[PDB]
């Protein structure tokens, strides 16, 4: 046990760092449950973890802290599934603590140059769009129906004003509607919207595939058909596969929409599993040019993902969940989508929380094009609104009040 | 640091859950540093749980001192000390200390300490005048009976 | 019918007054109910207080004005699930239940008197036990108290 | 809510159901969350599923079961990854339930036809290593360049292990190449198949970071005559573990899963989804041998044992298993107990889990070969006296007491 809790160590700029929360079963002291993570996560005598500092969490008793640092030597070259089996692999299963939570980890800068990255990345991404000064709009189709009925809703959203349209996360082929007509139908309206409005517009169809060769077959038909972007399960369907299809993106020019499904599984419960953060890094360096965050509207702990994934190098900062200083060496981020219980109302605040570097995917309105009319208002008011000097957070509901009367769609959605 | 009278609805801000192990001043620090420090309030059946049992129970009713202890929270019985019988006899008393806060940081703040016989008050900056930069808790409020006069 | 008064989700924030309970559970039964100290001497100054016996559970409730009134007397009776109990409709949710057992005597048709059951312990109304001739129960219930809710 | 909870309803032959585990915010009526877990896990009128059965759990405060069907279109023919993001792709975020855990699935017959199953199954497998009449046999390699490790596989297989594994978390890394690694081991294995007459092999780690890697890996191992390969289902994903399952089967290679990273989402009871539903969707997708673990819950690990190894299962609560499950003659999959197991837990072992398991083992005091023998011997010893009407329970420490007598290698092992 003294072999791994070593109180007195200086981590190597080559050491991968991880955090751990943990809370020992009654009877084990605080050091030595984190020497046995240590332990468990590792094996000689340079390829094993060291625990160099365990300390409380503030407020909590049987609750601490530990910090592991792990050798480069042990993980290998560009892979997310080494990494996670070396760091979350048996530890969670260790009988002398009760639970056990990664809070997070510390790539050193020789092993994020071994991955790819994001295929393109968000300053491509806007030039390959050629969409720049404000967040890009989208929604989910719904209901979330043939692959003709639903080409038409693609259509007239997209024509109507959103940047992009979401296929459901949960329909890949199914008997009553198959993909290749979807893939089909979607991309005409796709190609009639782009001609009608002059901009370009995509569709984030779900190449999520049972197999790796169903999977490429999916991404290349929509290569063909002239997609600009694709969508995939990067938790459901693994790392193998995400990492499959990022390497396929950037040698074919398609970009990556990643979505999180099955998160909660694994991060909801603040005792126990992986913090999404971790996953969130973890996603960066296998591949991806956008990932849902989620919307807001902890505070604290969102804007930290955000930083860690857009962001060339962060500051530690407990109070924001950030445990380690990251750098990133100068791979490109990761666009940032957020979501859930959106709508015009919520406008301001996410343009100021997010920036212009995000993607806002909402929901209903009373009268499809109207829907995408008041959204596509609704954001350039508040970009406008926030380069001119006012404040988002207070004079928000003036500024939707007043641009509900230029666009009477505007006025429709604020109405309720 | 107030003193508060057991008197019912002064504030109208609510009404709930809020449980303090009781020692005798008469039994001294051992008391003190054997009361449970955990009393947590849960399930639906609102039950308190202590990490461990304690003979003598008090609940000092949730006013802001009281909610703001948390862990290490303890009730201090104190007895008086007439010179005339004929005198008033000072009341019984009670003392709402954090053992959390443990260390003497407050020259304002009172901190429990032992005195020759039972335990003893004292000013954060007395004690350390005396050198004493720790104590057993930190008292957060003082005591006076159920007037209803 | 039985007064309820639900306890909530932070009402931790500044209560001016707060009473203390012994507690028995439907498991534990008629027996317990028996043993639970009655008189709780108040020596107090802002609550300080003594029991006459010694016991395991105490629930700490506020101050509330059924509840203050008992004084001596007064216990909590935990049960697992509303429904048996509760006369009318229930929540699927634990119960606590407020007995005086100086008013155990039968004498309000309309009061609710907690009594041995044969399945377990039950709330009845008055009239009821006087159809079947019941002069006394285990305690009269004073208060129904429902958990916090989100 | 009413039109999700339908406490009269009959499920349907072809119906999918699902029983989860809940606890609601307080507040919230255990009907309308059983509600707003069909609602959200399914549309939200014959594509949405409906909650049929809510029942509290019996000695638990503010815990409910629920019982939900789901239509057969909603699941893509012979896709876990599709089966998995409908059922819990976000239903464990949503916000009246305080936690959320999924006990057990049902695949309706239907639904079981649409999938591969095991590559070969645990009769195949019997009859492509020719062992018959017992559990079979391994270890795990403690520590090395390759050729020593070669050395380690050549020892302990040639003393009389069936399989050696490799660690799981050794894919590739600076201080050993799997390339290196493959040849070695490989040479190792024919020695020992030459000198002893018998079938050996070697639990070839093929996980890797793309697909493209892992089907290299897998073409070696098949080039080099390997008969069994391994993969790690959870960390790398469903996408590529049914991909080399499929592959797994055209070449005629068992394929071994390893179950690290499940204790993340199974270990608390309270939260996330139980291992006999992850067990389950791996006999579907693929894969001869998955880890079990060892018992030495007994009752809740029997039942998954026999979900995944019979063909019909009746529903049985005390064993954890929720639904009767048909499994229309797909092949089963061999057990696989291991960690905190030696000779002394031998007897425990074979009556636990009968002839079809494998027993994996952990050093003996003579180094490998003897190691090696000791485990063969004290198989054997439990295996007869079973067969000889002996209980294995009490008299099992007599039955290796004298199988001690006549082996001075299993006697080294029982005098610690």
């Amino acid at each position: 046990k003294l072999t791994y809790y070593t109180p007195d160590y200086t981590p190597k700029d080559t050491d991968l760092l991880a955090a751990f929360r943990f809370s020992p079963q009654p009877g084990v002291p605080a050091d030595e449950a984190g020497a046995a993570i240590a332990a468990e996560s590792s094996t000689m005598d340079r390829y094993k973890g060291k625990c160099y500092h365990i300390e409380p969490v503030q407020g909590e008793e049987n609750s601490y802290f530990a910090f592991i640092a792990y050798p480069l030597d042990l993980f290998e070259e560009g892979s997310v599934t080494n990494i996670l089996t070396s760091i979350v692999g048996n530890v969670f299963g260790f009988k002398a603590i009760r639970s056990l939570r990664l809070e997070d980890i510390r790539f050193p800068v020789a092993l994020v140059k071994t991955f790819q990255g994001p295929p393109h990345g968000i300053q491509v991404e806007r030039d390959l769009l050629n969409k720049y000064g404000r967040p890009m709009l989208g929604c989910t189709i719904k209901p979330k129906l043939s692959a003709k009925n639903y080409g038409r809703a693609v259509y007239e959203c997209l024509r109507g004003g959103l940047d992009f349209t979401k296929d459901d996360e949960n329909i890949n082929s199914q008997p009553f509607q198959r993909w290749r007509d979807r893939f089909l139908f979607v991309a005409d309206a796709i190609h009639k919207s782009q001609a009608e409005t002059g901009e370009i517009k995509g569709h984030y169809l779900n190449v999520t595939a049972p197999t790796c060769e169903e999977m490429m077959k999916r991404a290349e038909f929509a290569k063909e058909l002239g997609m600009p972007i694709i969508m995939h399960d990067f938790l459901t369907a693994g790392f193998t596969a995400n990492t499959t299809l990022a390497k396929w993106c950037r040698d074919n020019g398609v970009l990556l929409h990643i979505h999180r499904a099955m998160h909660a599984v694994i991060d909801r419960q603040r005792n126990h599993g992986i913090h999404f953060r971790v996953l969130a890094k973890c996603l960066r360096l296998s591949g991806g040019d956008h990932l849902h965050s989620g919307t807001v509207v902890d505070k604290a702990s969102t804007l930290g993902f955000v930083d860690l994934m857009r962001e060339d190098h962060i500051e530690a900062d407990r109070s924001r969940g950030v445990f380690f200083t990251q750098d990133w060496a100068s791979m490109p981020g990761v666009l940032p989508v957020a979501s859930g219980g959106i709508h015009v109302w919520h406008m301001p605040a996410l343009v100021e929380i997010f920036g212009d570097d995000s993607v806002l995917q909402f929901g209903g309105h009373p009268w499809n094009a109207p829907g995408a009319t008041a959204n596509r208002v609704a954001l350039e008011a508040c970009v406008q609104a926030r380069n001119e000097g006012r404040d988002l957070y207070r004079e928000g509901g003036d500024i939707l009040r007043e641009a509900g009367k230029w666009s009477p769609e505007l006025a429709a959605a604020l109405d309720l | 640091i107030p003193v508060v009278r057991l008197k019912f609805g002064e504030v109208a801000e609510a009404t709930s859950v809020v449980v303090l192990p009781v020692c005798k001043a008469e039994e001294g620090e051992k008391k003190i540093l054997e009361a449970p420090m955990e009393i947590i309030a849960g399930g639906d059946f609102k039950v308190v749980e202590a990490e461990k049992g304690w003979k003598r129970w008090v609940v000092l009713p949730s006013w802001n001192p009281v909610a703001a202890i948390g862990k290490g929270g303890v009730a201090v019985s104190f007895r008086d000390r007439k010179v005339l019988p004929w005198d008033g006899k000072e009341e019984p008393l009670l003392v709402v200390a954090d053992r959390v806060r443990n260390v003497v940081e407050a020259d304002d703040g009172y901190y429990l300490v032992v005195a020759e016989n039972g335990l003893k008050l004292e000013k954060g900056s007395d004690l350390k005048a005396r050198e004493v930069k720790e104590s057993l808790g930190m008292v957060v409020l003082v005591v006076r009976p159920p007037r209803e006069d």
